[PDB]
RNA sequence: GAUGUCGGCUCGUCGCAUCCUGGGGCUGAAGAAGGUCCCAAGGGUUGGGCUGUUCGCCCAUUAAAGCGGCACGCGAGCUGGGUUCAGAACGUCGUGAGACAGUUCGGUCUCUAUCCGCUACGGGCGCAGGAGAAUUGAGGGGAGUUGCUCCUAGUACGAGAGGACCGGAGUGAACGGACCGCUGGUCUCCCUGCUGUCGUACCAACGGCACAUGCAGGGUAGCUAUGUCCGGAACGGAUAACCGCUGAAAGCAUCUAAGCGGGAAGCCAGCCCCAAGAUGAGUUCUCCCACUGUUUAUCAGGUAAGACUCCCGGAAGACCACCGGGUUAAGAGGCCAGGCGUGCACGCAUAGCAAUGUGUUCAGCGGACUGGUGCUCAUCAGUCGAGGUCUUGACCA
RNA sequence: AUUCCUUGUCGGGUAAGUUCCGACCUGCACGAAAGGCGUAACGAUCUGGGCGCUGUCUCAACGAGGGACUCGGUGAAAUU
RNA sequence: AAGGAACUUUGCAAUCUCACCCCGUAACUUCGGAAGAAGGGGUCCCCACGCUUCGCGUGGGGCGCAGUGAAUAGGCCCAG
């Protein structure tokens, strides 16, 4: 509509380096997300959320991961912002060997 | 059977009155460079064969 | 009053604090000033802003000469503002400011012809005990001999979209000056790369 | 809306059919006569065929296979125009319009080497 | 999300296994004990909502009975609650917590983690016997 | 020589004798909760179970879960359960053929809109020169719901129990607009995996067909909801009921006959959208300019500014229309780079009796995404398009 | 499938049941070859219920193909 | 997606099941049946070993989300 000469790609770039994190590479296979629970009252709780990772969707800004795991007795799945300020770091635990970007086969 | 249809025969007018729009434009022949027939606009003169040069044959 | 053109250009991501935040990228591209008019000239008050650069070797003898009379250079593109004024040229400096609530509008995307359920909602109806009215088709257009005839206005397939669109109160998030890029939070209308009109709240709380 | 960015007239398994169809010919004989779009959706399935084959080594050929099923046409791109096409970046068929035709009143065209 | 003829599974040894839904309240928890509806419409009971509902299954000896009609709290909707961070959630199954007028679990506990959301929500007690909550 | 019938579904819209919200008077109105009458139709008025039902009874909620009208609104809109065809059955009546206050199971509901009306979209002409672009707003439409909690205040009030007005804060529901960043859905050939068969001589590698994708797994753009973001407002003007100041006719009393003021979700304005065919056809800025044609071809003919035609395209679209480019070029394609999706290619090597595994390989492949680049095509060229009536008035030297 | 008053009454099941099941009986107008009552197996039979799955539905959405649209060829109809 | 008959006169329509081995299988019954009741498991490739051969059994190995791997291909039950 207006048709102004630019890089409309780039400029996005711009405003969301400035929102972007690298972390530890995995692919599949166990990971360990410590994020912080900062919710409880005041207080800054710590939590734990580990295992098989199912996908990696998105780039930049939005990318993010989903890890299943089964808590006492159900099944849950966490999704996660690589750079979510919720995440204090992210850690492998043990690379896994399968064959398709998702997974979701595992949900059984 | 034939559920709607029309209530009366149309005016002869009428029928016209719609009809205002058939009217055809026609071609805006143009003269070619080489043959001078007329051609269409950015197609191959039919005639000659041109373009520039004789792409289609004579 | 206050206001700016520029281009929708995309939305993202960011974090305020701990808020995750969907943002409209805006370039209130800079906008010269080309023609002011007072009640006293043109029988109100209002401003002339220009935007896309065009080149010149497509601008009307006459377009030229509009634009001469305030040495700006072809926009492609002008608008009024109201109760506006400034000098110079308007930029988003100074203009918007982080946090204040604006009203961006633009067109929205273009629908071509949509039928009731999609450009009224309405329902449709039975898609299996019975029909040929499966899913869409309004139902009824009226009642009888009374009213023998449908009201002006009833909702009808039309060509939905390609419409004004004012959205209001959006939290300015971002302002990167120099740049003439503009976060703003929540969603604006129109297809990346359309134009925007963003506006001090034309109704603020 | 449909602001996608593709063509068909026929199904999923045609378009194909057409396409690779085509594509023989075109490589083939340097230039068929088609129908103006059939020519059009052409242009570039061709092209990028021959900026595949445009590469030599067995796979870039196999991959030309399944384009083209038939081995002399198959060689021809592969060995005497692809190789010419070396110096070009890649970017040349033509396509040159003709006359409206008869039969059904569409206008015809040429899509050439 | 869930709604009427909605089955969850209950996430309390209140006695009722499984609980049918059979209305979305539109949760009051507040002031004395839980405040009165907002809005007589609702449709979709999201974590931390209550629900009304009717026993389908209790085991034999516990409090709650088959038949029985209920007020319960979603704590696992198979949905998918999304935080503040940005962050996502579901669990494999919808699970709640029947209770009382005073919105406290009829069991003497629950089972499974339970969404933090009902944390926000001052669901305080059940919260308290959440083995987790993600 | 035919005005289709009950109910429902859909789509509505109107009256008020208002169900809920809003303003009020009185109360046997302490507060809180009510009753009642008056003003008031802006908006709103749930989901189920039983019944063909309308009704109604009930479950669970709600501010509420209004009553009617529009051929008991609406079948050239749908259904077709109910009932006014033919089959069959029971009870009952009839000697019968048959019948019915009845009950029961069964039983074809007709592609093609002329006119008006309606929603969208063009063409023409007009709007006293010919054009490019920016607008005023005459008028018209959309919207117009409500809860809960917190503060004030555990105050006023009340023996207490209980427990506010007013004002001020948050946060939901349903609805609607926009949107696709997110979470998801789809993505009909973008990638992979798998079977059977036929083929490319064979092996290996591939293709077809098994839907109109053979099936499976996944999935960019796009489009999309159960996903996001925003909104229903404030203030204002005039009012309803109602309440009041000044105040005679009735040296008192009186909201009244002079006069004046306060006062509702309602009226008008304000908010978003349309809008000069508002033929009363408006305003502003800019451009092109005053040509040619002997009472034989009386008017059209070159042309300016400008635009169309055509080509290549589009987040525009049924067509038209609208936007962008069209070599003084980055418009589209291709091509290069990157991105994202698939998830490790062909080949060879090595391991293994083999099936397969491993390595070269974060391979290979590649729709729709971001840039770059003159490789392809946007060639050439045609058509159209002003010289501006008259009257009065005002100004110029 | 013979009941009018009638959604009879109680029980069953459902959160809620004018229907269905079981009893009762006051059988409007059951009843013994116009057969009475019962019965395993058989039913594109009719009724009520449950499990399972599901776009039937909350609500729709994306995708495909054939029409619908547009150009060239041929070119009806009922109605009036 | 989530939910799962809330649809609605009626789950009408459309899913699900869907082949062949094996384990297993009720009330009731004229003992025949009800029964494919219900339910559960298996199913491809390679190698060795034996079998009556096509084929199959035992064991071990292998690959994928999945092996009647694509087409043909019962949804089941309770009561009347
Ligand atoms: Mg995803
Ligand atoms: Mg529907
Ligand atoms: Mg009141
Ligand atoms: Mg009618
Ligand atoms: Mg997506
Ligand atoms: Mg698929
Ligand atoms: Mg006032
Ligand atoms: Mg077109
Ligand atoms: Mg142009
Ligand atoms: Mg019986």
């Amino acid at each position: 509509q207006t048709h102004i000469k630019i890089n409309r790609g780039e400029l996005l770039r711009g405003i969301e380096q400035d929102h972007t994190r690298q972390l530890p590479d995995f692919r599949p296979g166990d990971t360990v997300r410590v994020d912080t629970k900062v919710r409880e009252g005041n207080r800054t709780r710590s939590q734990a959320f580990e295992g098989v990772v199912i996908a990696i969707n998105g780039s930049g800004s939005r990318k993010s991961f989903t890890v299943r795991k089964i808590s006492f007795g159900e099944g849950v799945e966490r999704v996660f912002p690589f750079a979510s300020p919720l995440v204090n770091q992210v850690t492998i635990v043990e690379r896994g060997k399968v064959r398709r970007a998702k997974l979701y086969y595992l949900r059984e | 059977a034939k559920h709607p249809v029309p209530k009366k025969k149309t005016s002869k007018s009428k029928r016209d009155m719609r009809r205002s729009h058939h009217a055809l434009t026609a071609p805006n022949l143009t003269e070619c460079p080489q043959c001078h027939g007329k051609k269409l606009s950015h197609h191959i003169c039919p005639n000659c064969g041109y373009y520039d040069g004789r792409q289609v044959l004579a | 009053m206050k206001g700016i053109l520029g281009t929708k250009i995309g939305m993202t991501q960011i974090w305020k604090n701990d808020r995750a935040i969907p943002v409209t990228v805006v370039l209130a591209g800079p906008c010269p000033i080309v023609q002011r008019k007072t009640a006293q000239t043109d029988g109100y008050e209002a401003v002339q802003i220009g935007y896309a650069p065009k080149a010149e070797r497509k601008v009307n003898k006459p377009m030229q000469g509009h634009f001469a009379k305030a040495g700006v250079a072809p926009t492609r593109i002008l608008r009024e503002f109201r109760g506006f004024a400034p000098d110079g040229d308007s930029v988003n400096v100074d203009i918007f400011a982080e946090g204040e609530k604006i009203d961006a509008t633009g067109t929205s995307k273009g629908k071509g012809t949509q039928g009731v359920m999609k450009r009224w909602n309405f329902a449709g109806g039975p898609a299996s005990h019975g029909s040929k009215k499966w899913h869409r088709r309004p139902g009824s257009i009226g009642q009888r001999k009374t009213p023998g005839r449908v009201y002006k206005g009833k909702r009808m397939a039309g060509h939905m979209g390609m419409e004004r669109v004012t959205v209001q109160n959006l939290e300015v998030v971002e302002i990167r000056a120099g740049e003439n890029l503009i976060l703003v939070k929540g969603a604006i209308p129109g297809a990346n790369g359309g134009l925007v009109v963003l506006r001090s709240a034309a109704k603020a709380s | 809306h449909g602001k996608a960015g593709r063509k068909l007239n026929r199904n999923s398994s045609a378009r194909v059919a057409l396409a690779r169809a085509q594509a023989t010919a075109l490589l083939r004989e340097g230039r068929i006569q088609t129908t103006l779009t059939k020519a059009k959706e052409l242009r570039p399935f061709v092209e990028q065929l021959i900026t595949t084959a445009k590469g030599g080594d067995l796979h870039s050929r196999r991959l030309v296979a399944q384009d083209i099923h038939d081995k002399d046409v198959v060689r021809k791109v592969m060995d005497e125009v692809a190789p010419k096409y070396a110096e070009r970046p890649g970017g040349y068929t033509r396509i040159l319009r003709v006359g409206t035709r008869r039969g059904d009143g569409v206008t015809m065209a040429l899509i050439e080497l | 999300m869930i709604m009427p003829q909605s089955r969850l599974d209950v996430a309390d040894n209140s006695g009722a296994r499984e609980i049918m839904c059979i209305r979305v309240l539109n949760s009051g928890i507040g002031g004395k004990g839980l405040t009165t509806g907002g809005g007589g419409n609702k449709r979709y009971a999201h974590v931390g909502d209550i629900i009304v509902a009717s026993v389908k299954d209790a085991a034999p000896r516990g409090a709650v009975k088959a038949g029985d009609v209920v007020k319960a709290v979603v704590v696992r909707t198979s949905h998918a609650i999304k935080r503040a961070d940005g962050s996502t959630i579901r669990f494999d199954r919808n699970a709640a917590v029947i209770i009382n007028n005073q919105g406290e679990p009829r069991g003497t506990r629950v089972f499974g983690p339970v969404a933090r959301e009902l944390r926000d929500r001052r669901f305080m007690k059940i919260v308290s016997l959440a083995p987790e909550v993600l």
